[PDB]
RNA sequence: CGCGGCACAUCCACCUUGUGGUGGGUGUGGGUAGGGGAGCGUCCCUCAUUCAGCGAAGCCACCGGGUGACCGGUGGUGGA
RNA sequence: AUGCCGUGGUGUAAAGCGUGGCAGUGAGACGGCGGGGGAUAAGCUCCGUACGUCGAAAGGGAAACAGCCCAGAUCGCCGGC
RNA sequence: UAGACGGUGAGAGCCCGGUACGCGAAAACCCGGCACCUGCCUAGUAUCAAUUCCCGAGUAGCAGCGGGCCCGUGGAAUCCGCUGUGAAUCCGCCGGGACCACCCGGUAAGCCUAAAUACUCCUCGAUGACCGAUAGCGGAUUAGUACCGUGAGGGAAUGGUGAAAAGUACCCCGGGAGGGGAGUGAAAGAGUACCUGAAACCGUGUGCCUACAAUCCGUCAGAGCCUCCUUUUCCUCUCCGGAGGAGGGUGGUGAUGGCGUGCCUUUUGAAGAAUGAGCCUGCGAGUCAGGGACAUGUCGCAAGGUUAACCCGUGUGGGGUAGCCGCAGCGAAAGCGAGUCUGAAUAGGGCGACCCACACGCGCAUACGCGCGUGUGAAUAGUGGCGUGUUCUGGACCCGAA
């Protein structure tokens, strides 16, 4: 419920209070599962297609006479029982997206961050690098003084471009804006690091 | 810590899919049809009763006409004016939309079902006959 | 996701063909003609696990009857004589004494003969 | 697309406030001299559709 | 009928006295069209974890296992 | 004589009734009994029957033999009636 | 600020081409700024009067037959085409669903107008819970090629040595083809017929059975051989091992006895002398779209639930109240409304609303209650996602005519 803000190569410079109606929600597991599934399904590009018997090239005429041959009667040369025929009930281009309500998305997000705040996994920083030119070697060392795990979410503001560039090519660090918090990226990461300008923007947009 | 390999749906939310026509141990060759007739290969329409005159042509039409110029009043009862406004005051067409008793942008109409004890001053369209009796008995007033 | 069928489809084809080793003609070589034969073999086995309880019993009676008639009694009166004497030896072992120990089968006849009614054709 | 309702059934049936389906009665449009008035009064008003037609009338009205 | 295995239904006692298991009676379990319930196997993706040029997949043989679809182990061939 | 409707006792778990989801079937065959059509012919034809088996029923009997007599296969046993 | 992707003798951010991020344009073309250039305006304005002229002609209107609108000639307006007739210039004329009168809106028969919207042969940059050689385009290979047809047209099949060709020098049998020995290589259990090398199908060797027997080709009973393992007393060569024999047990064979009428579809009924199948491997049939419709499982919020187009974001996220369903029903409707329609009815009925299991006061009654205040705080309920069963519109489970 109380989080102390850390400085790079230094010590505490304040405290940010996490409100209880936004970071202490009971974790609804059967709700976080529908919101994760509705997000990964909206990332399917859906571009997969085959051809039916009326789009395979050729196959217009009836190939030979129906009676007297002793062969089976075959209708068209692009029937699906043939080699080279159209696919029957094959894939068409789809839009695998779902329509989850707003009150279920924003409640699975709060349940995901509450399970992070309850286990002592939410951190707060003032920035990632103290200067203005980026440096990964200093931002890697400061995310190791915080955590020691493999998957770290870093929530920083969109205007801090000098700190976003310092943690782009690290393995197991994902970067997003405060107005882009979602359930799948929070539950993937073992740890969630808010910038102190970014943590005051998630709280203020939810009263 | 909840991770993604701890998320699982509720019991009974996600049942499987009986794929018809995949062997004799399940719904087998005829795929739940059995027949050799129209039902074996097609869809019989609902509007077809075999050739006799069907239910949608034996029966006569319903009598009359729809009115083209019918004005419709949304309804609030005075037994909900008592429950939603338990201290009285001015009651309007705009205060009933915010309190959830009536829809937006329609002509309200106060009817007279229930018990009214508060001293309400309600301003609606086209009051009932028993609404004016129950509001003025509580000391209120019913203005158009 | 297009799925090839051969890794799945060969699993039941290798089970029928190993069950059909020893069948002559096309019934050890071809999956279609050896699945037809496995339908008959497992019915004939089920038919004959239940029928061989009455084939060995049909063999034991034929030996109890064979060794009764050396001790001048019939099978017809040896079995009547062993219910009144209260001997509950089953026919598997009563036909195994008659081969292994023929002198202990003569003693069971003398118990079955003596414990029998005096006029067997009289009303009971 | 969007399901179309059958235009002959939406002129011959309607619903009450609890979901019953009502209809009118036949044998009453003409040839009314020889009919005793205890018959043209039995054919007056509206009746509820029978329990054996109430499935098919529903799939026409929706 | 005797002696062992399995399953379904109901009844009667327990445990978180039905979200369900344990224990004990009694009854039941041929089956086409068809209805309902519970599952095996193959392929792709995400999360976690673990094997792989000290030999993966695929294949072949052998020895085992499960109430069924089927599965596991050792070896031969093979080369991601 | 039976059969049918009502009622009061007694007996019987998987009988019945209402209301929704999904059906399939709507060409039957034979044997018993009671009748029409046929020449009281048909493995003929059309009916009835809280009548049967087959259909969809394996096992035992009738030499063989969907329909006839006995009897309803949960699985195992080199047990008994 | 580089852990995008690929190559290199096997999973490379630190080996190569590159990626992040920066620099780069003689000339040509496109976009923009400024000059030159080109064009327009520089005489009307305001007030008053109400007599005159003008405000798009074979047009509008009207009539005949048609076309299209929700509207299938209907009471049929609006709009468009052909034939006939054929006006008026504002006190004119058309429209507001026959038509008339009042009223309201508007100025027809002349022309030109960017943006929002539709599309991709083609050019660059990306991507895939899309295909991986019977798949994906017909076409990874001479591909609209070979071939077929006079023609218009129809229209295939064929990819993989290895890291590197190091592609087997030399001797040998042979006319060659092909092979054996050498040699290359990690491997010829990679040899230009080449990675992996399954099944059908075809041989060779070997163990058992088979030339007096009538066989849906199996099954249960079962002797005898053959093989390979081991308790058991010998051979004590003895430490061993099997040398052998008796006994038991795996795998192969099956003299001989019983039972036994193939699979599938269709059928009242088939092993059937009804239909389908020569065999193996591969391919080949309830799919998908829609805030669709009915019913149910489950999740969210709940007298409320939910947005659609769109806008803003590197996304799956944040905005967006128009709408929809619920919220009160009855009636043909005007309407009235916990009621309402029929009716002359304070008659009866149709549809709809309406909780005593509990204490109270209470007009009453044996009691239970009829009635009424208040909780014991009678038990309600909808909507939106996602699964599933059916169903509607579409090719709609797949195949097949003349
Ligand atoms: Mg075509
Ligand atoms: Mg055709
Ligand atoms: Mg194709
Ligand atoms: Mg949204
Ligand atoms: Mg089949
Ligand atoms: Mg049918
Ligand atoms: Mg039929
Ligand atoms: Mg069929
Ligand atoms: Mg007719
Ligand atoms: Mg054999
Ligand atoms: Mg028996
Ligand atoms: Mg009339
Ligand atoms: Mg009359
Ligand atoms: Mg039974
Ligand atoms: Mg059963
Ligand atoms: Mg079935
Ligand atoms: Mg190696
Ligand atoms: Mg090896
Ligand atoms: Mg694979
Ligand atoms: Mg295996
Ligand atoms: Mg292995
Ligand atoms: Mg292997
Ligand atoms: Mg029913
Ligand atoms: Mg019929
Ligand atoms: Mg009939
Ligand atoms: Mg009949
Ligand atoms: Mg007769
Ligand atoms: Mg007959
Ligand atoms: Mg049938
Ligand atoms: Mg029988
Ligand atoms: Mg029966
Ligand atoms: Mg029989
Ligand atoms: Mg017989
Ligand atoms: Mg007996
Ligand atoms: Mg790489
Ligand atoms: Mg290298
Ligand atoms: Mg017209
Ligand atoms: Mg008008
Ligand atoms: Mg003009
Ligand atoms: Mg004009
Ligand atoms: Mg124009
Ligand atoms: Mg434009
Ligand atoms: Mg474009
Ligand atoms: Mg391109
Ligand atoms: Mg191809
Ligand atoms: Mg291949
Ligand atoms: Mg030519
Ligand atoms: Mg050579
Ligand atoms: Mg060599
Ligand atoms: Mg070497
Ligand atoms: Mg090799
Ligand atoms: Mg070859
Ligand atoms: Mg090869
Ligand atoms: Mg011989
Ligand atoms: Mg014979
Ligand atoms: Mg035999
Ligand atoms: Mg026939
Ligand atoms: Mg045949
Ligand atoms: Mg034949
Ligand atoms: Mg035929
Ligand atoms: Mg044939
Ligand atoms: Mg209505
Ligand atoms: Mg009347
Ligand atoms: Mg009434
Ligand atoms: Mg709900």
């Amino acid at each position: 419920l109380k989080i102390d803000v850390k400085t790079p190569a230094g010590k505490v410079d304040g405290a940010i209070e996490l409100p209880a109606e936004l970071f202490d929600v009971p974790a609804n597991i059967a709700l976080m599962h529908q919101v994760v599934t509705a997000q990964r399904a909206a990332a399917r590009q859906g571009t997969h297609s085959t051809k039916t018997r009326g789009e395979v090239s050729g196959g217009g005429r009836k190939p030979y006479r129906q009676k007297g041959t002793g062969r089976a009667r075959q209708g068209s040369t692009r029937a699906p029982q043939f080699t080279g025929g159209g696919v029957v009930h094959g894939p068409k281009p789809r839009d695998y997206s779902q329509r989850t309500p707003k009150k279920m998305i924003a409640a699975a997000l709060r349940g995901a961050l509450s399970d992070r705040a309850r286990n002592g996994r939410i951190h707060a920083i003032t920035e990632l690098v103290e200067g203005q030119n980026p440096s990964t070697k200093s931002a890697r060392a400061f995310l190791a003084s915080l955590t020691e795990r493999k998957q770290v979410l870093v929530v920083i503001g969109r205007s801090d471009e000098a700190g976003a560039k310092s943690v782009r090519n690290l393995p197991g660090v994902h970067i997003l804006a405060p107005d882009q918090l979602n359930t799948y990226d929070v539950l993937r990461a073992d740890d969630v690091v808010f910038s102190v300008e970014a943590l005051n923007a998630y709280i203020a947009a939810n009263t | 810590t909840l991770k993604l390999h701890d998320l699982r749906p509720a019991r009974g939310s996600k049942i499987a899919r009986t794929r018809v026509g995949r062997g004799d141990g399940s719904k087998g060759k005829t795929a739940g049809r059995g027949t050799k007739g129209t039902r074996a290969r097609k869809q019989v329409p609902v509007t077809f009763e075999g050739g006799q005159m069907p239910i949608h042509m034996r029966l006569p039409k319903l009598k009359g006409f729809r009115n083209r110029f019918r004005t419709e009043y949304e309804i609030v009862n005075v037994g909900d004016i008592n429950r939603l406004f338990p201290q009285g005051g001015a009651v309007g067409v705009d205060d009933l939309v915010a309190k959830g008793a009536v829809r937006k942008n329609a002509l309200v109409k106060v009817l007279g079902d229930g018990k009214l004890t508060a001293k309400v001053d309600v301003s609606a369209h086209k009051f009932s006959g028993s609404a004016r009796a129950k509001i003025t008995a509580a000391g209120g007033s019913a203005t158009e | 996701a297009r799925v090839k069928r051969a890794v799945n489809a060969h699993k039941k084809r290798r089970s029928i063909l190993k069950a059909s080793r020893g069948y002559r003609g096309q019934r050890s070589r071809l999956y279609r003609k050896a699945k037809e034969q496995q339908l008959h073999s497992l019915n004939y086995a089920y038919r004959d696990r239940r029928a061989r309880k009455g084939e060995f019993r049909k063999l034991w009676i034929a030996r109890i009857n064979a060794a009764a008639r050396l001790n001048d009694i019939t099978y017809n009166r040896l079995i009547q004589g062993l219910k009144a004497a209260g001997v509950e030896v089953d026919r598997k072992n009563l036909a195994d004494i008659a081969i292994s120990d023929p002198a202990a089968f003569t003693a069971l006849v003398d118990v079955a003969r003596a414990a029998l009614p005096e006029d067997v054709n009289a009303p009971s | 697309p969007k399901a179309k309702t059958h235009s002959g059934a939406s002129k011959r049936f309607r619903r009450t406030g609890t979901g019953k389906i009502v209809r009118q009665k036949a044998n009453r449009r003409h040839l009314l001299e020889h009919k005793p008035s205890t018959r043209t009064r039995r054919l007056d008003g509206r009746t509820v559709v029978a329990a054996n037609d109430t499935k098919r009338v529903t799939s026409l009205l929706n």
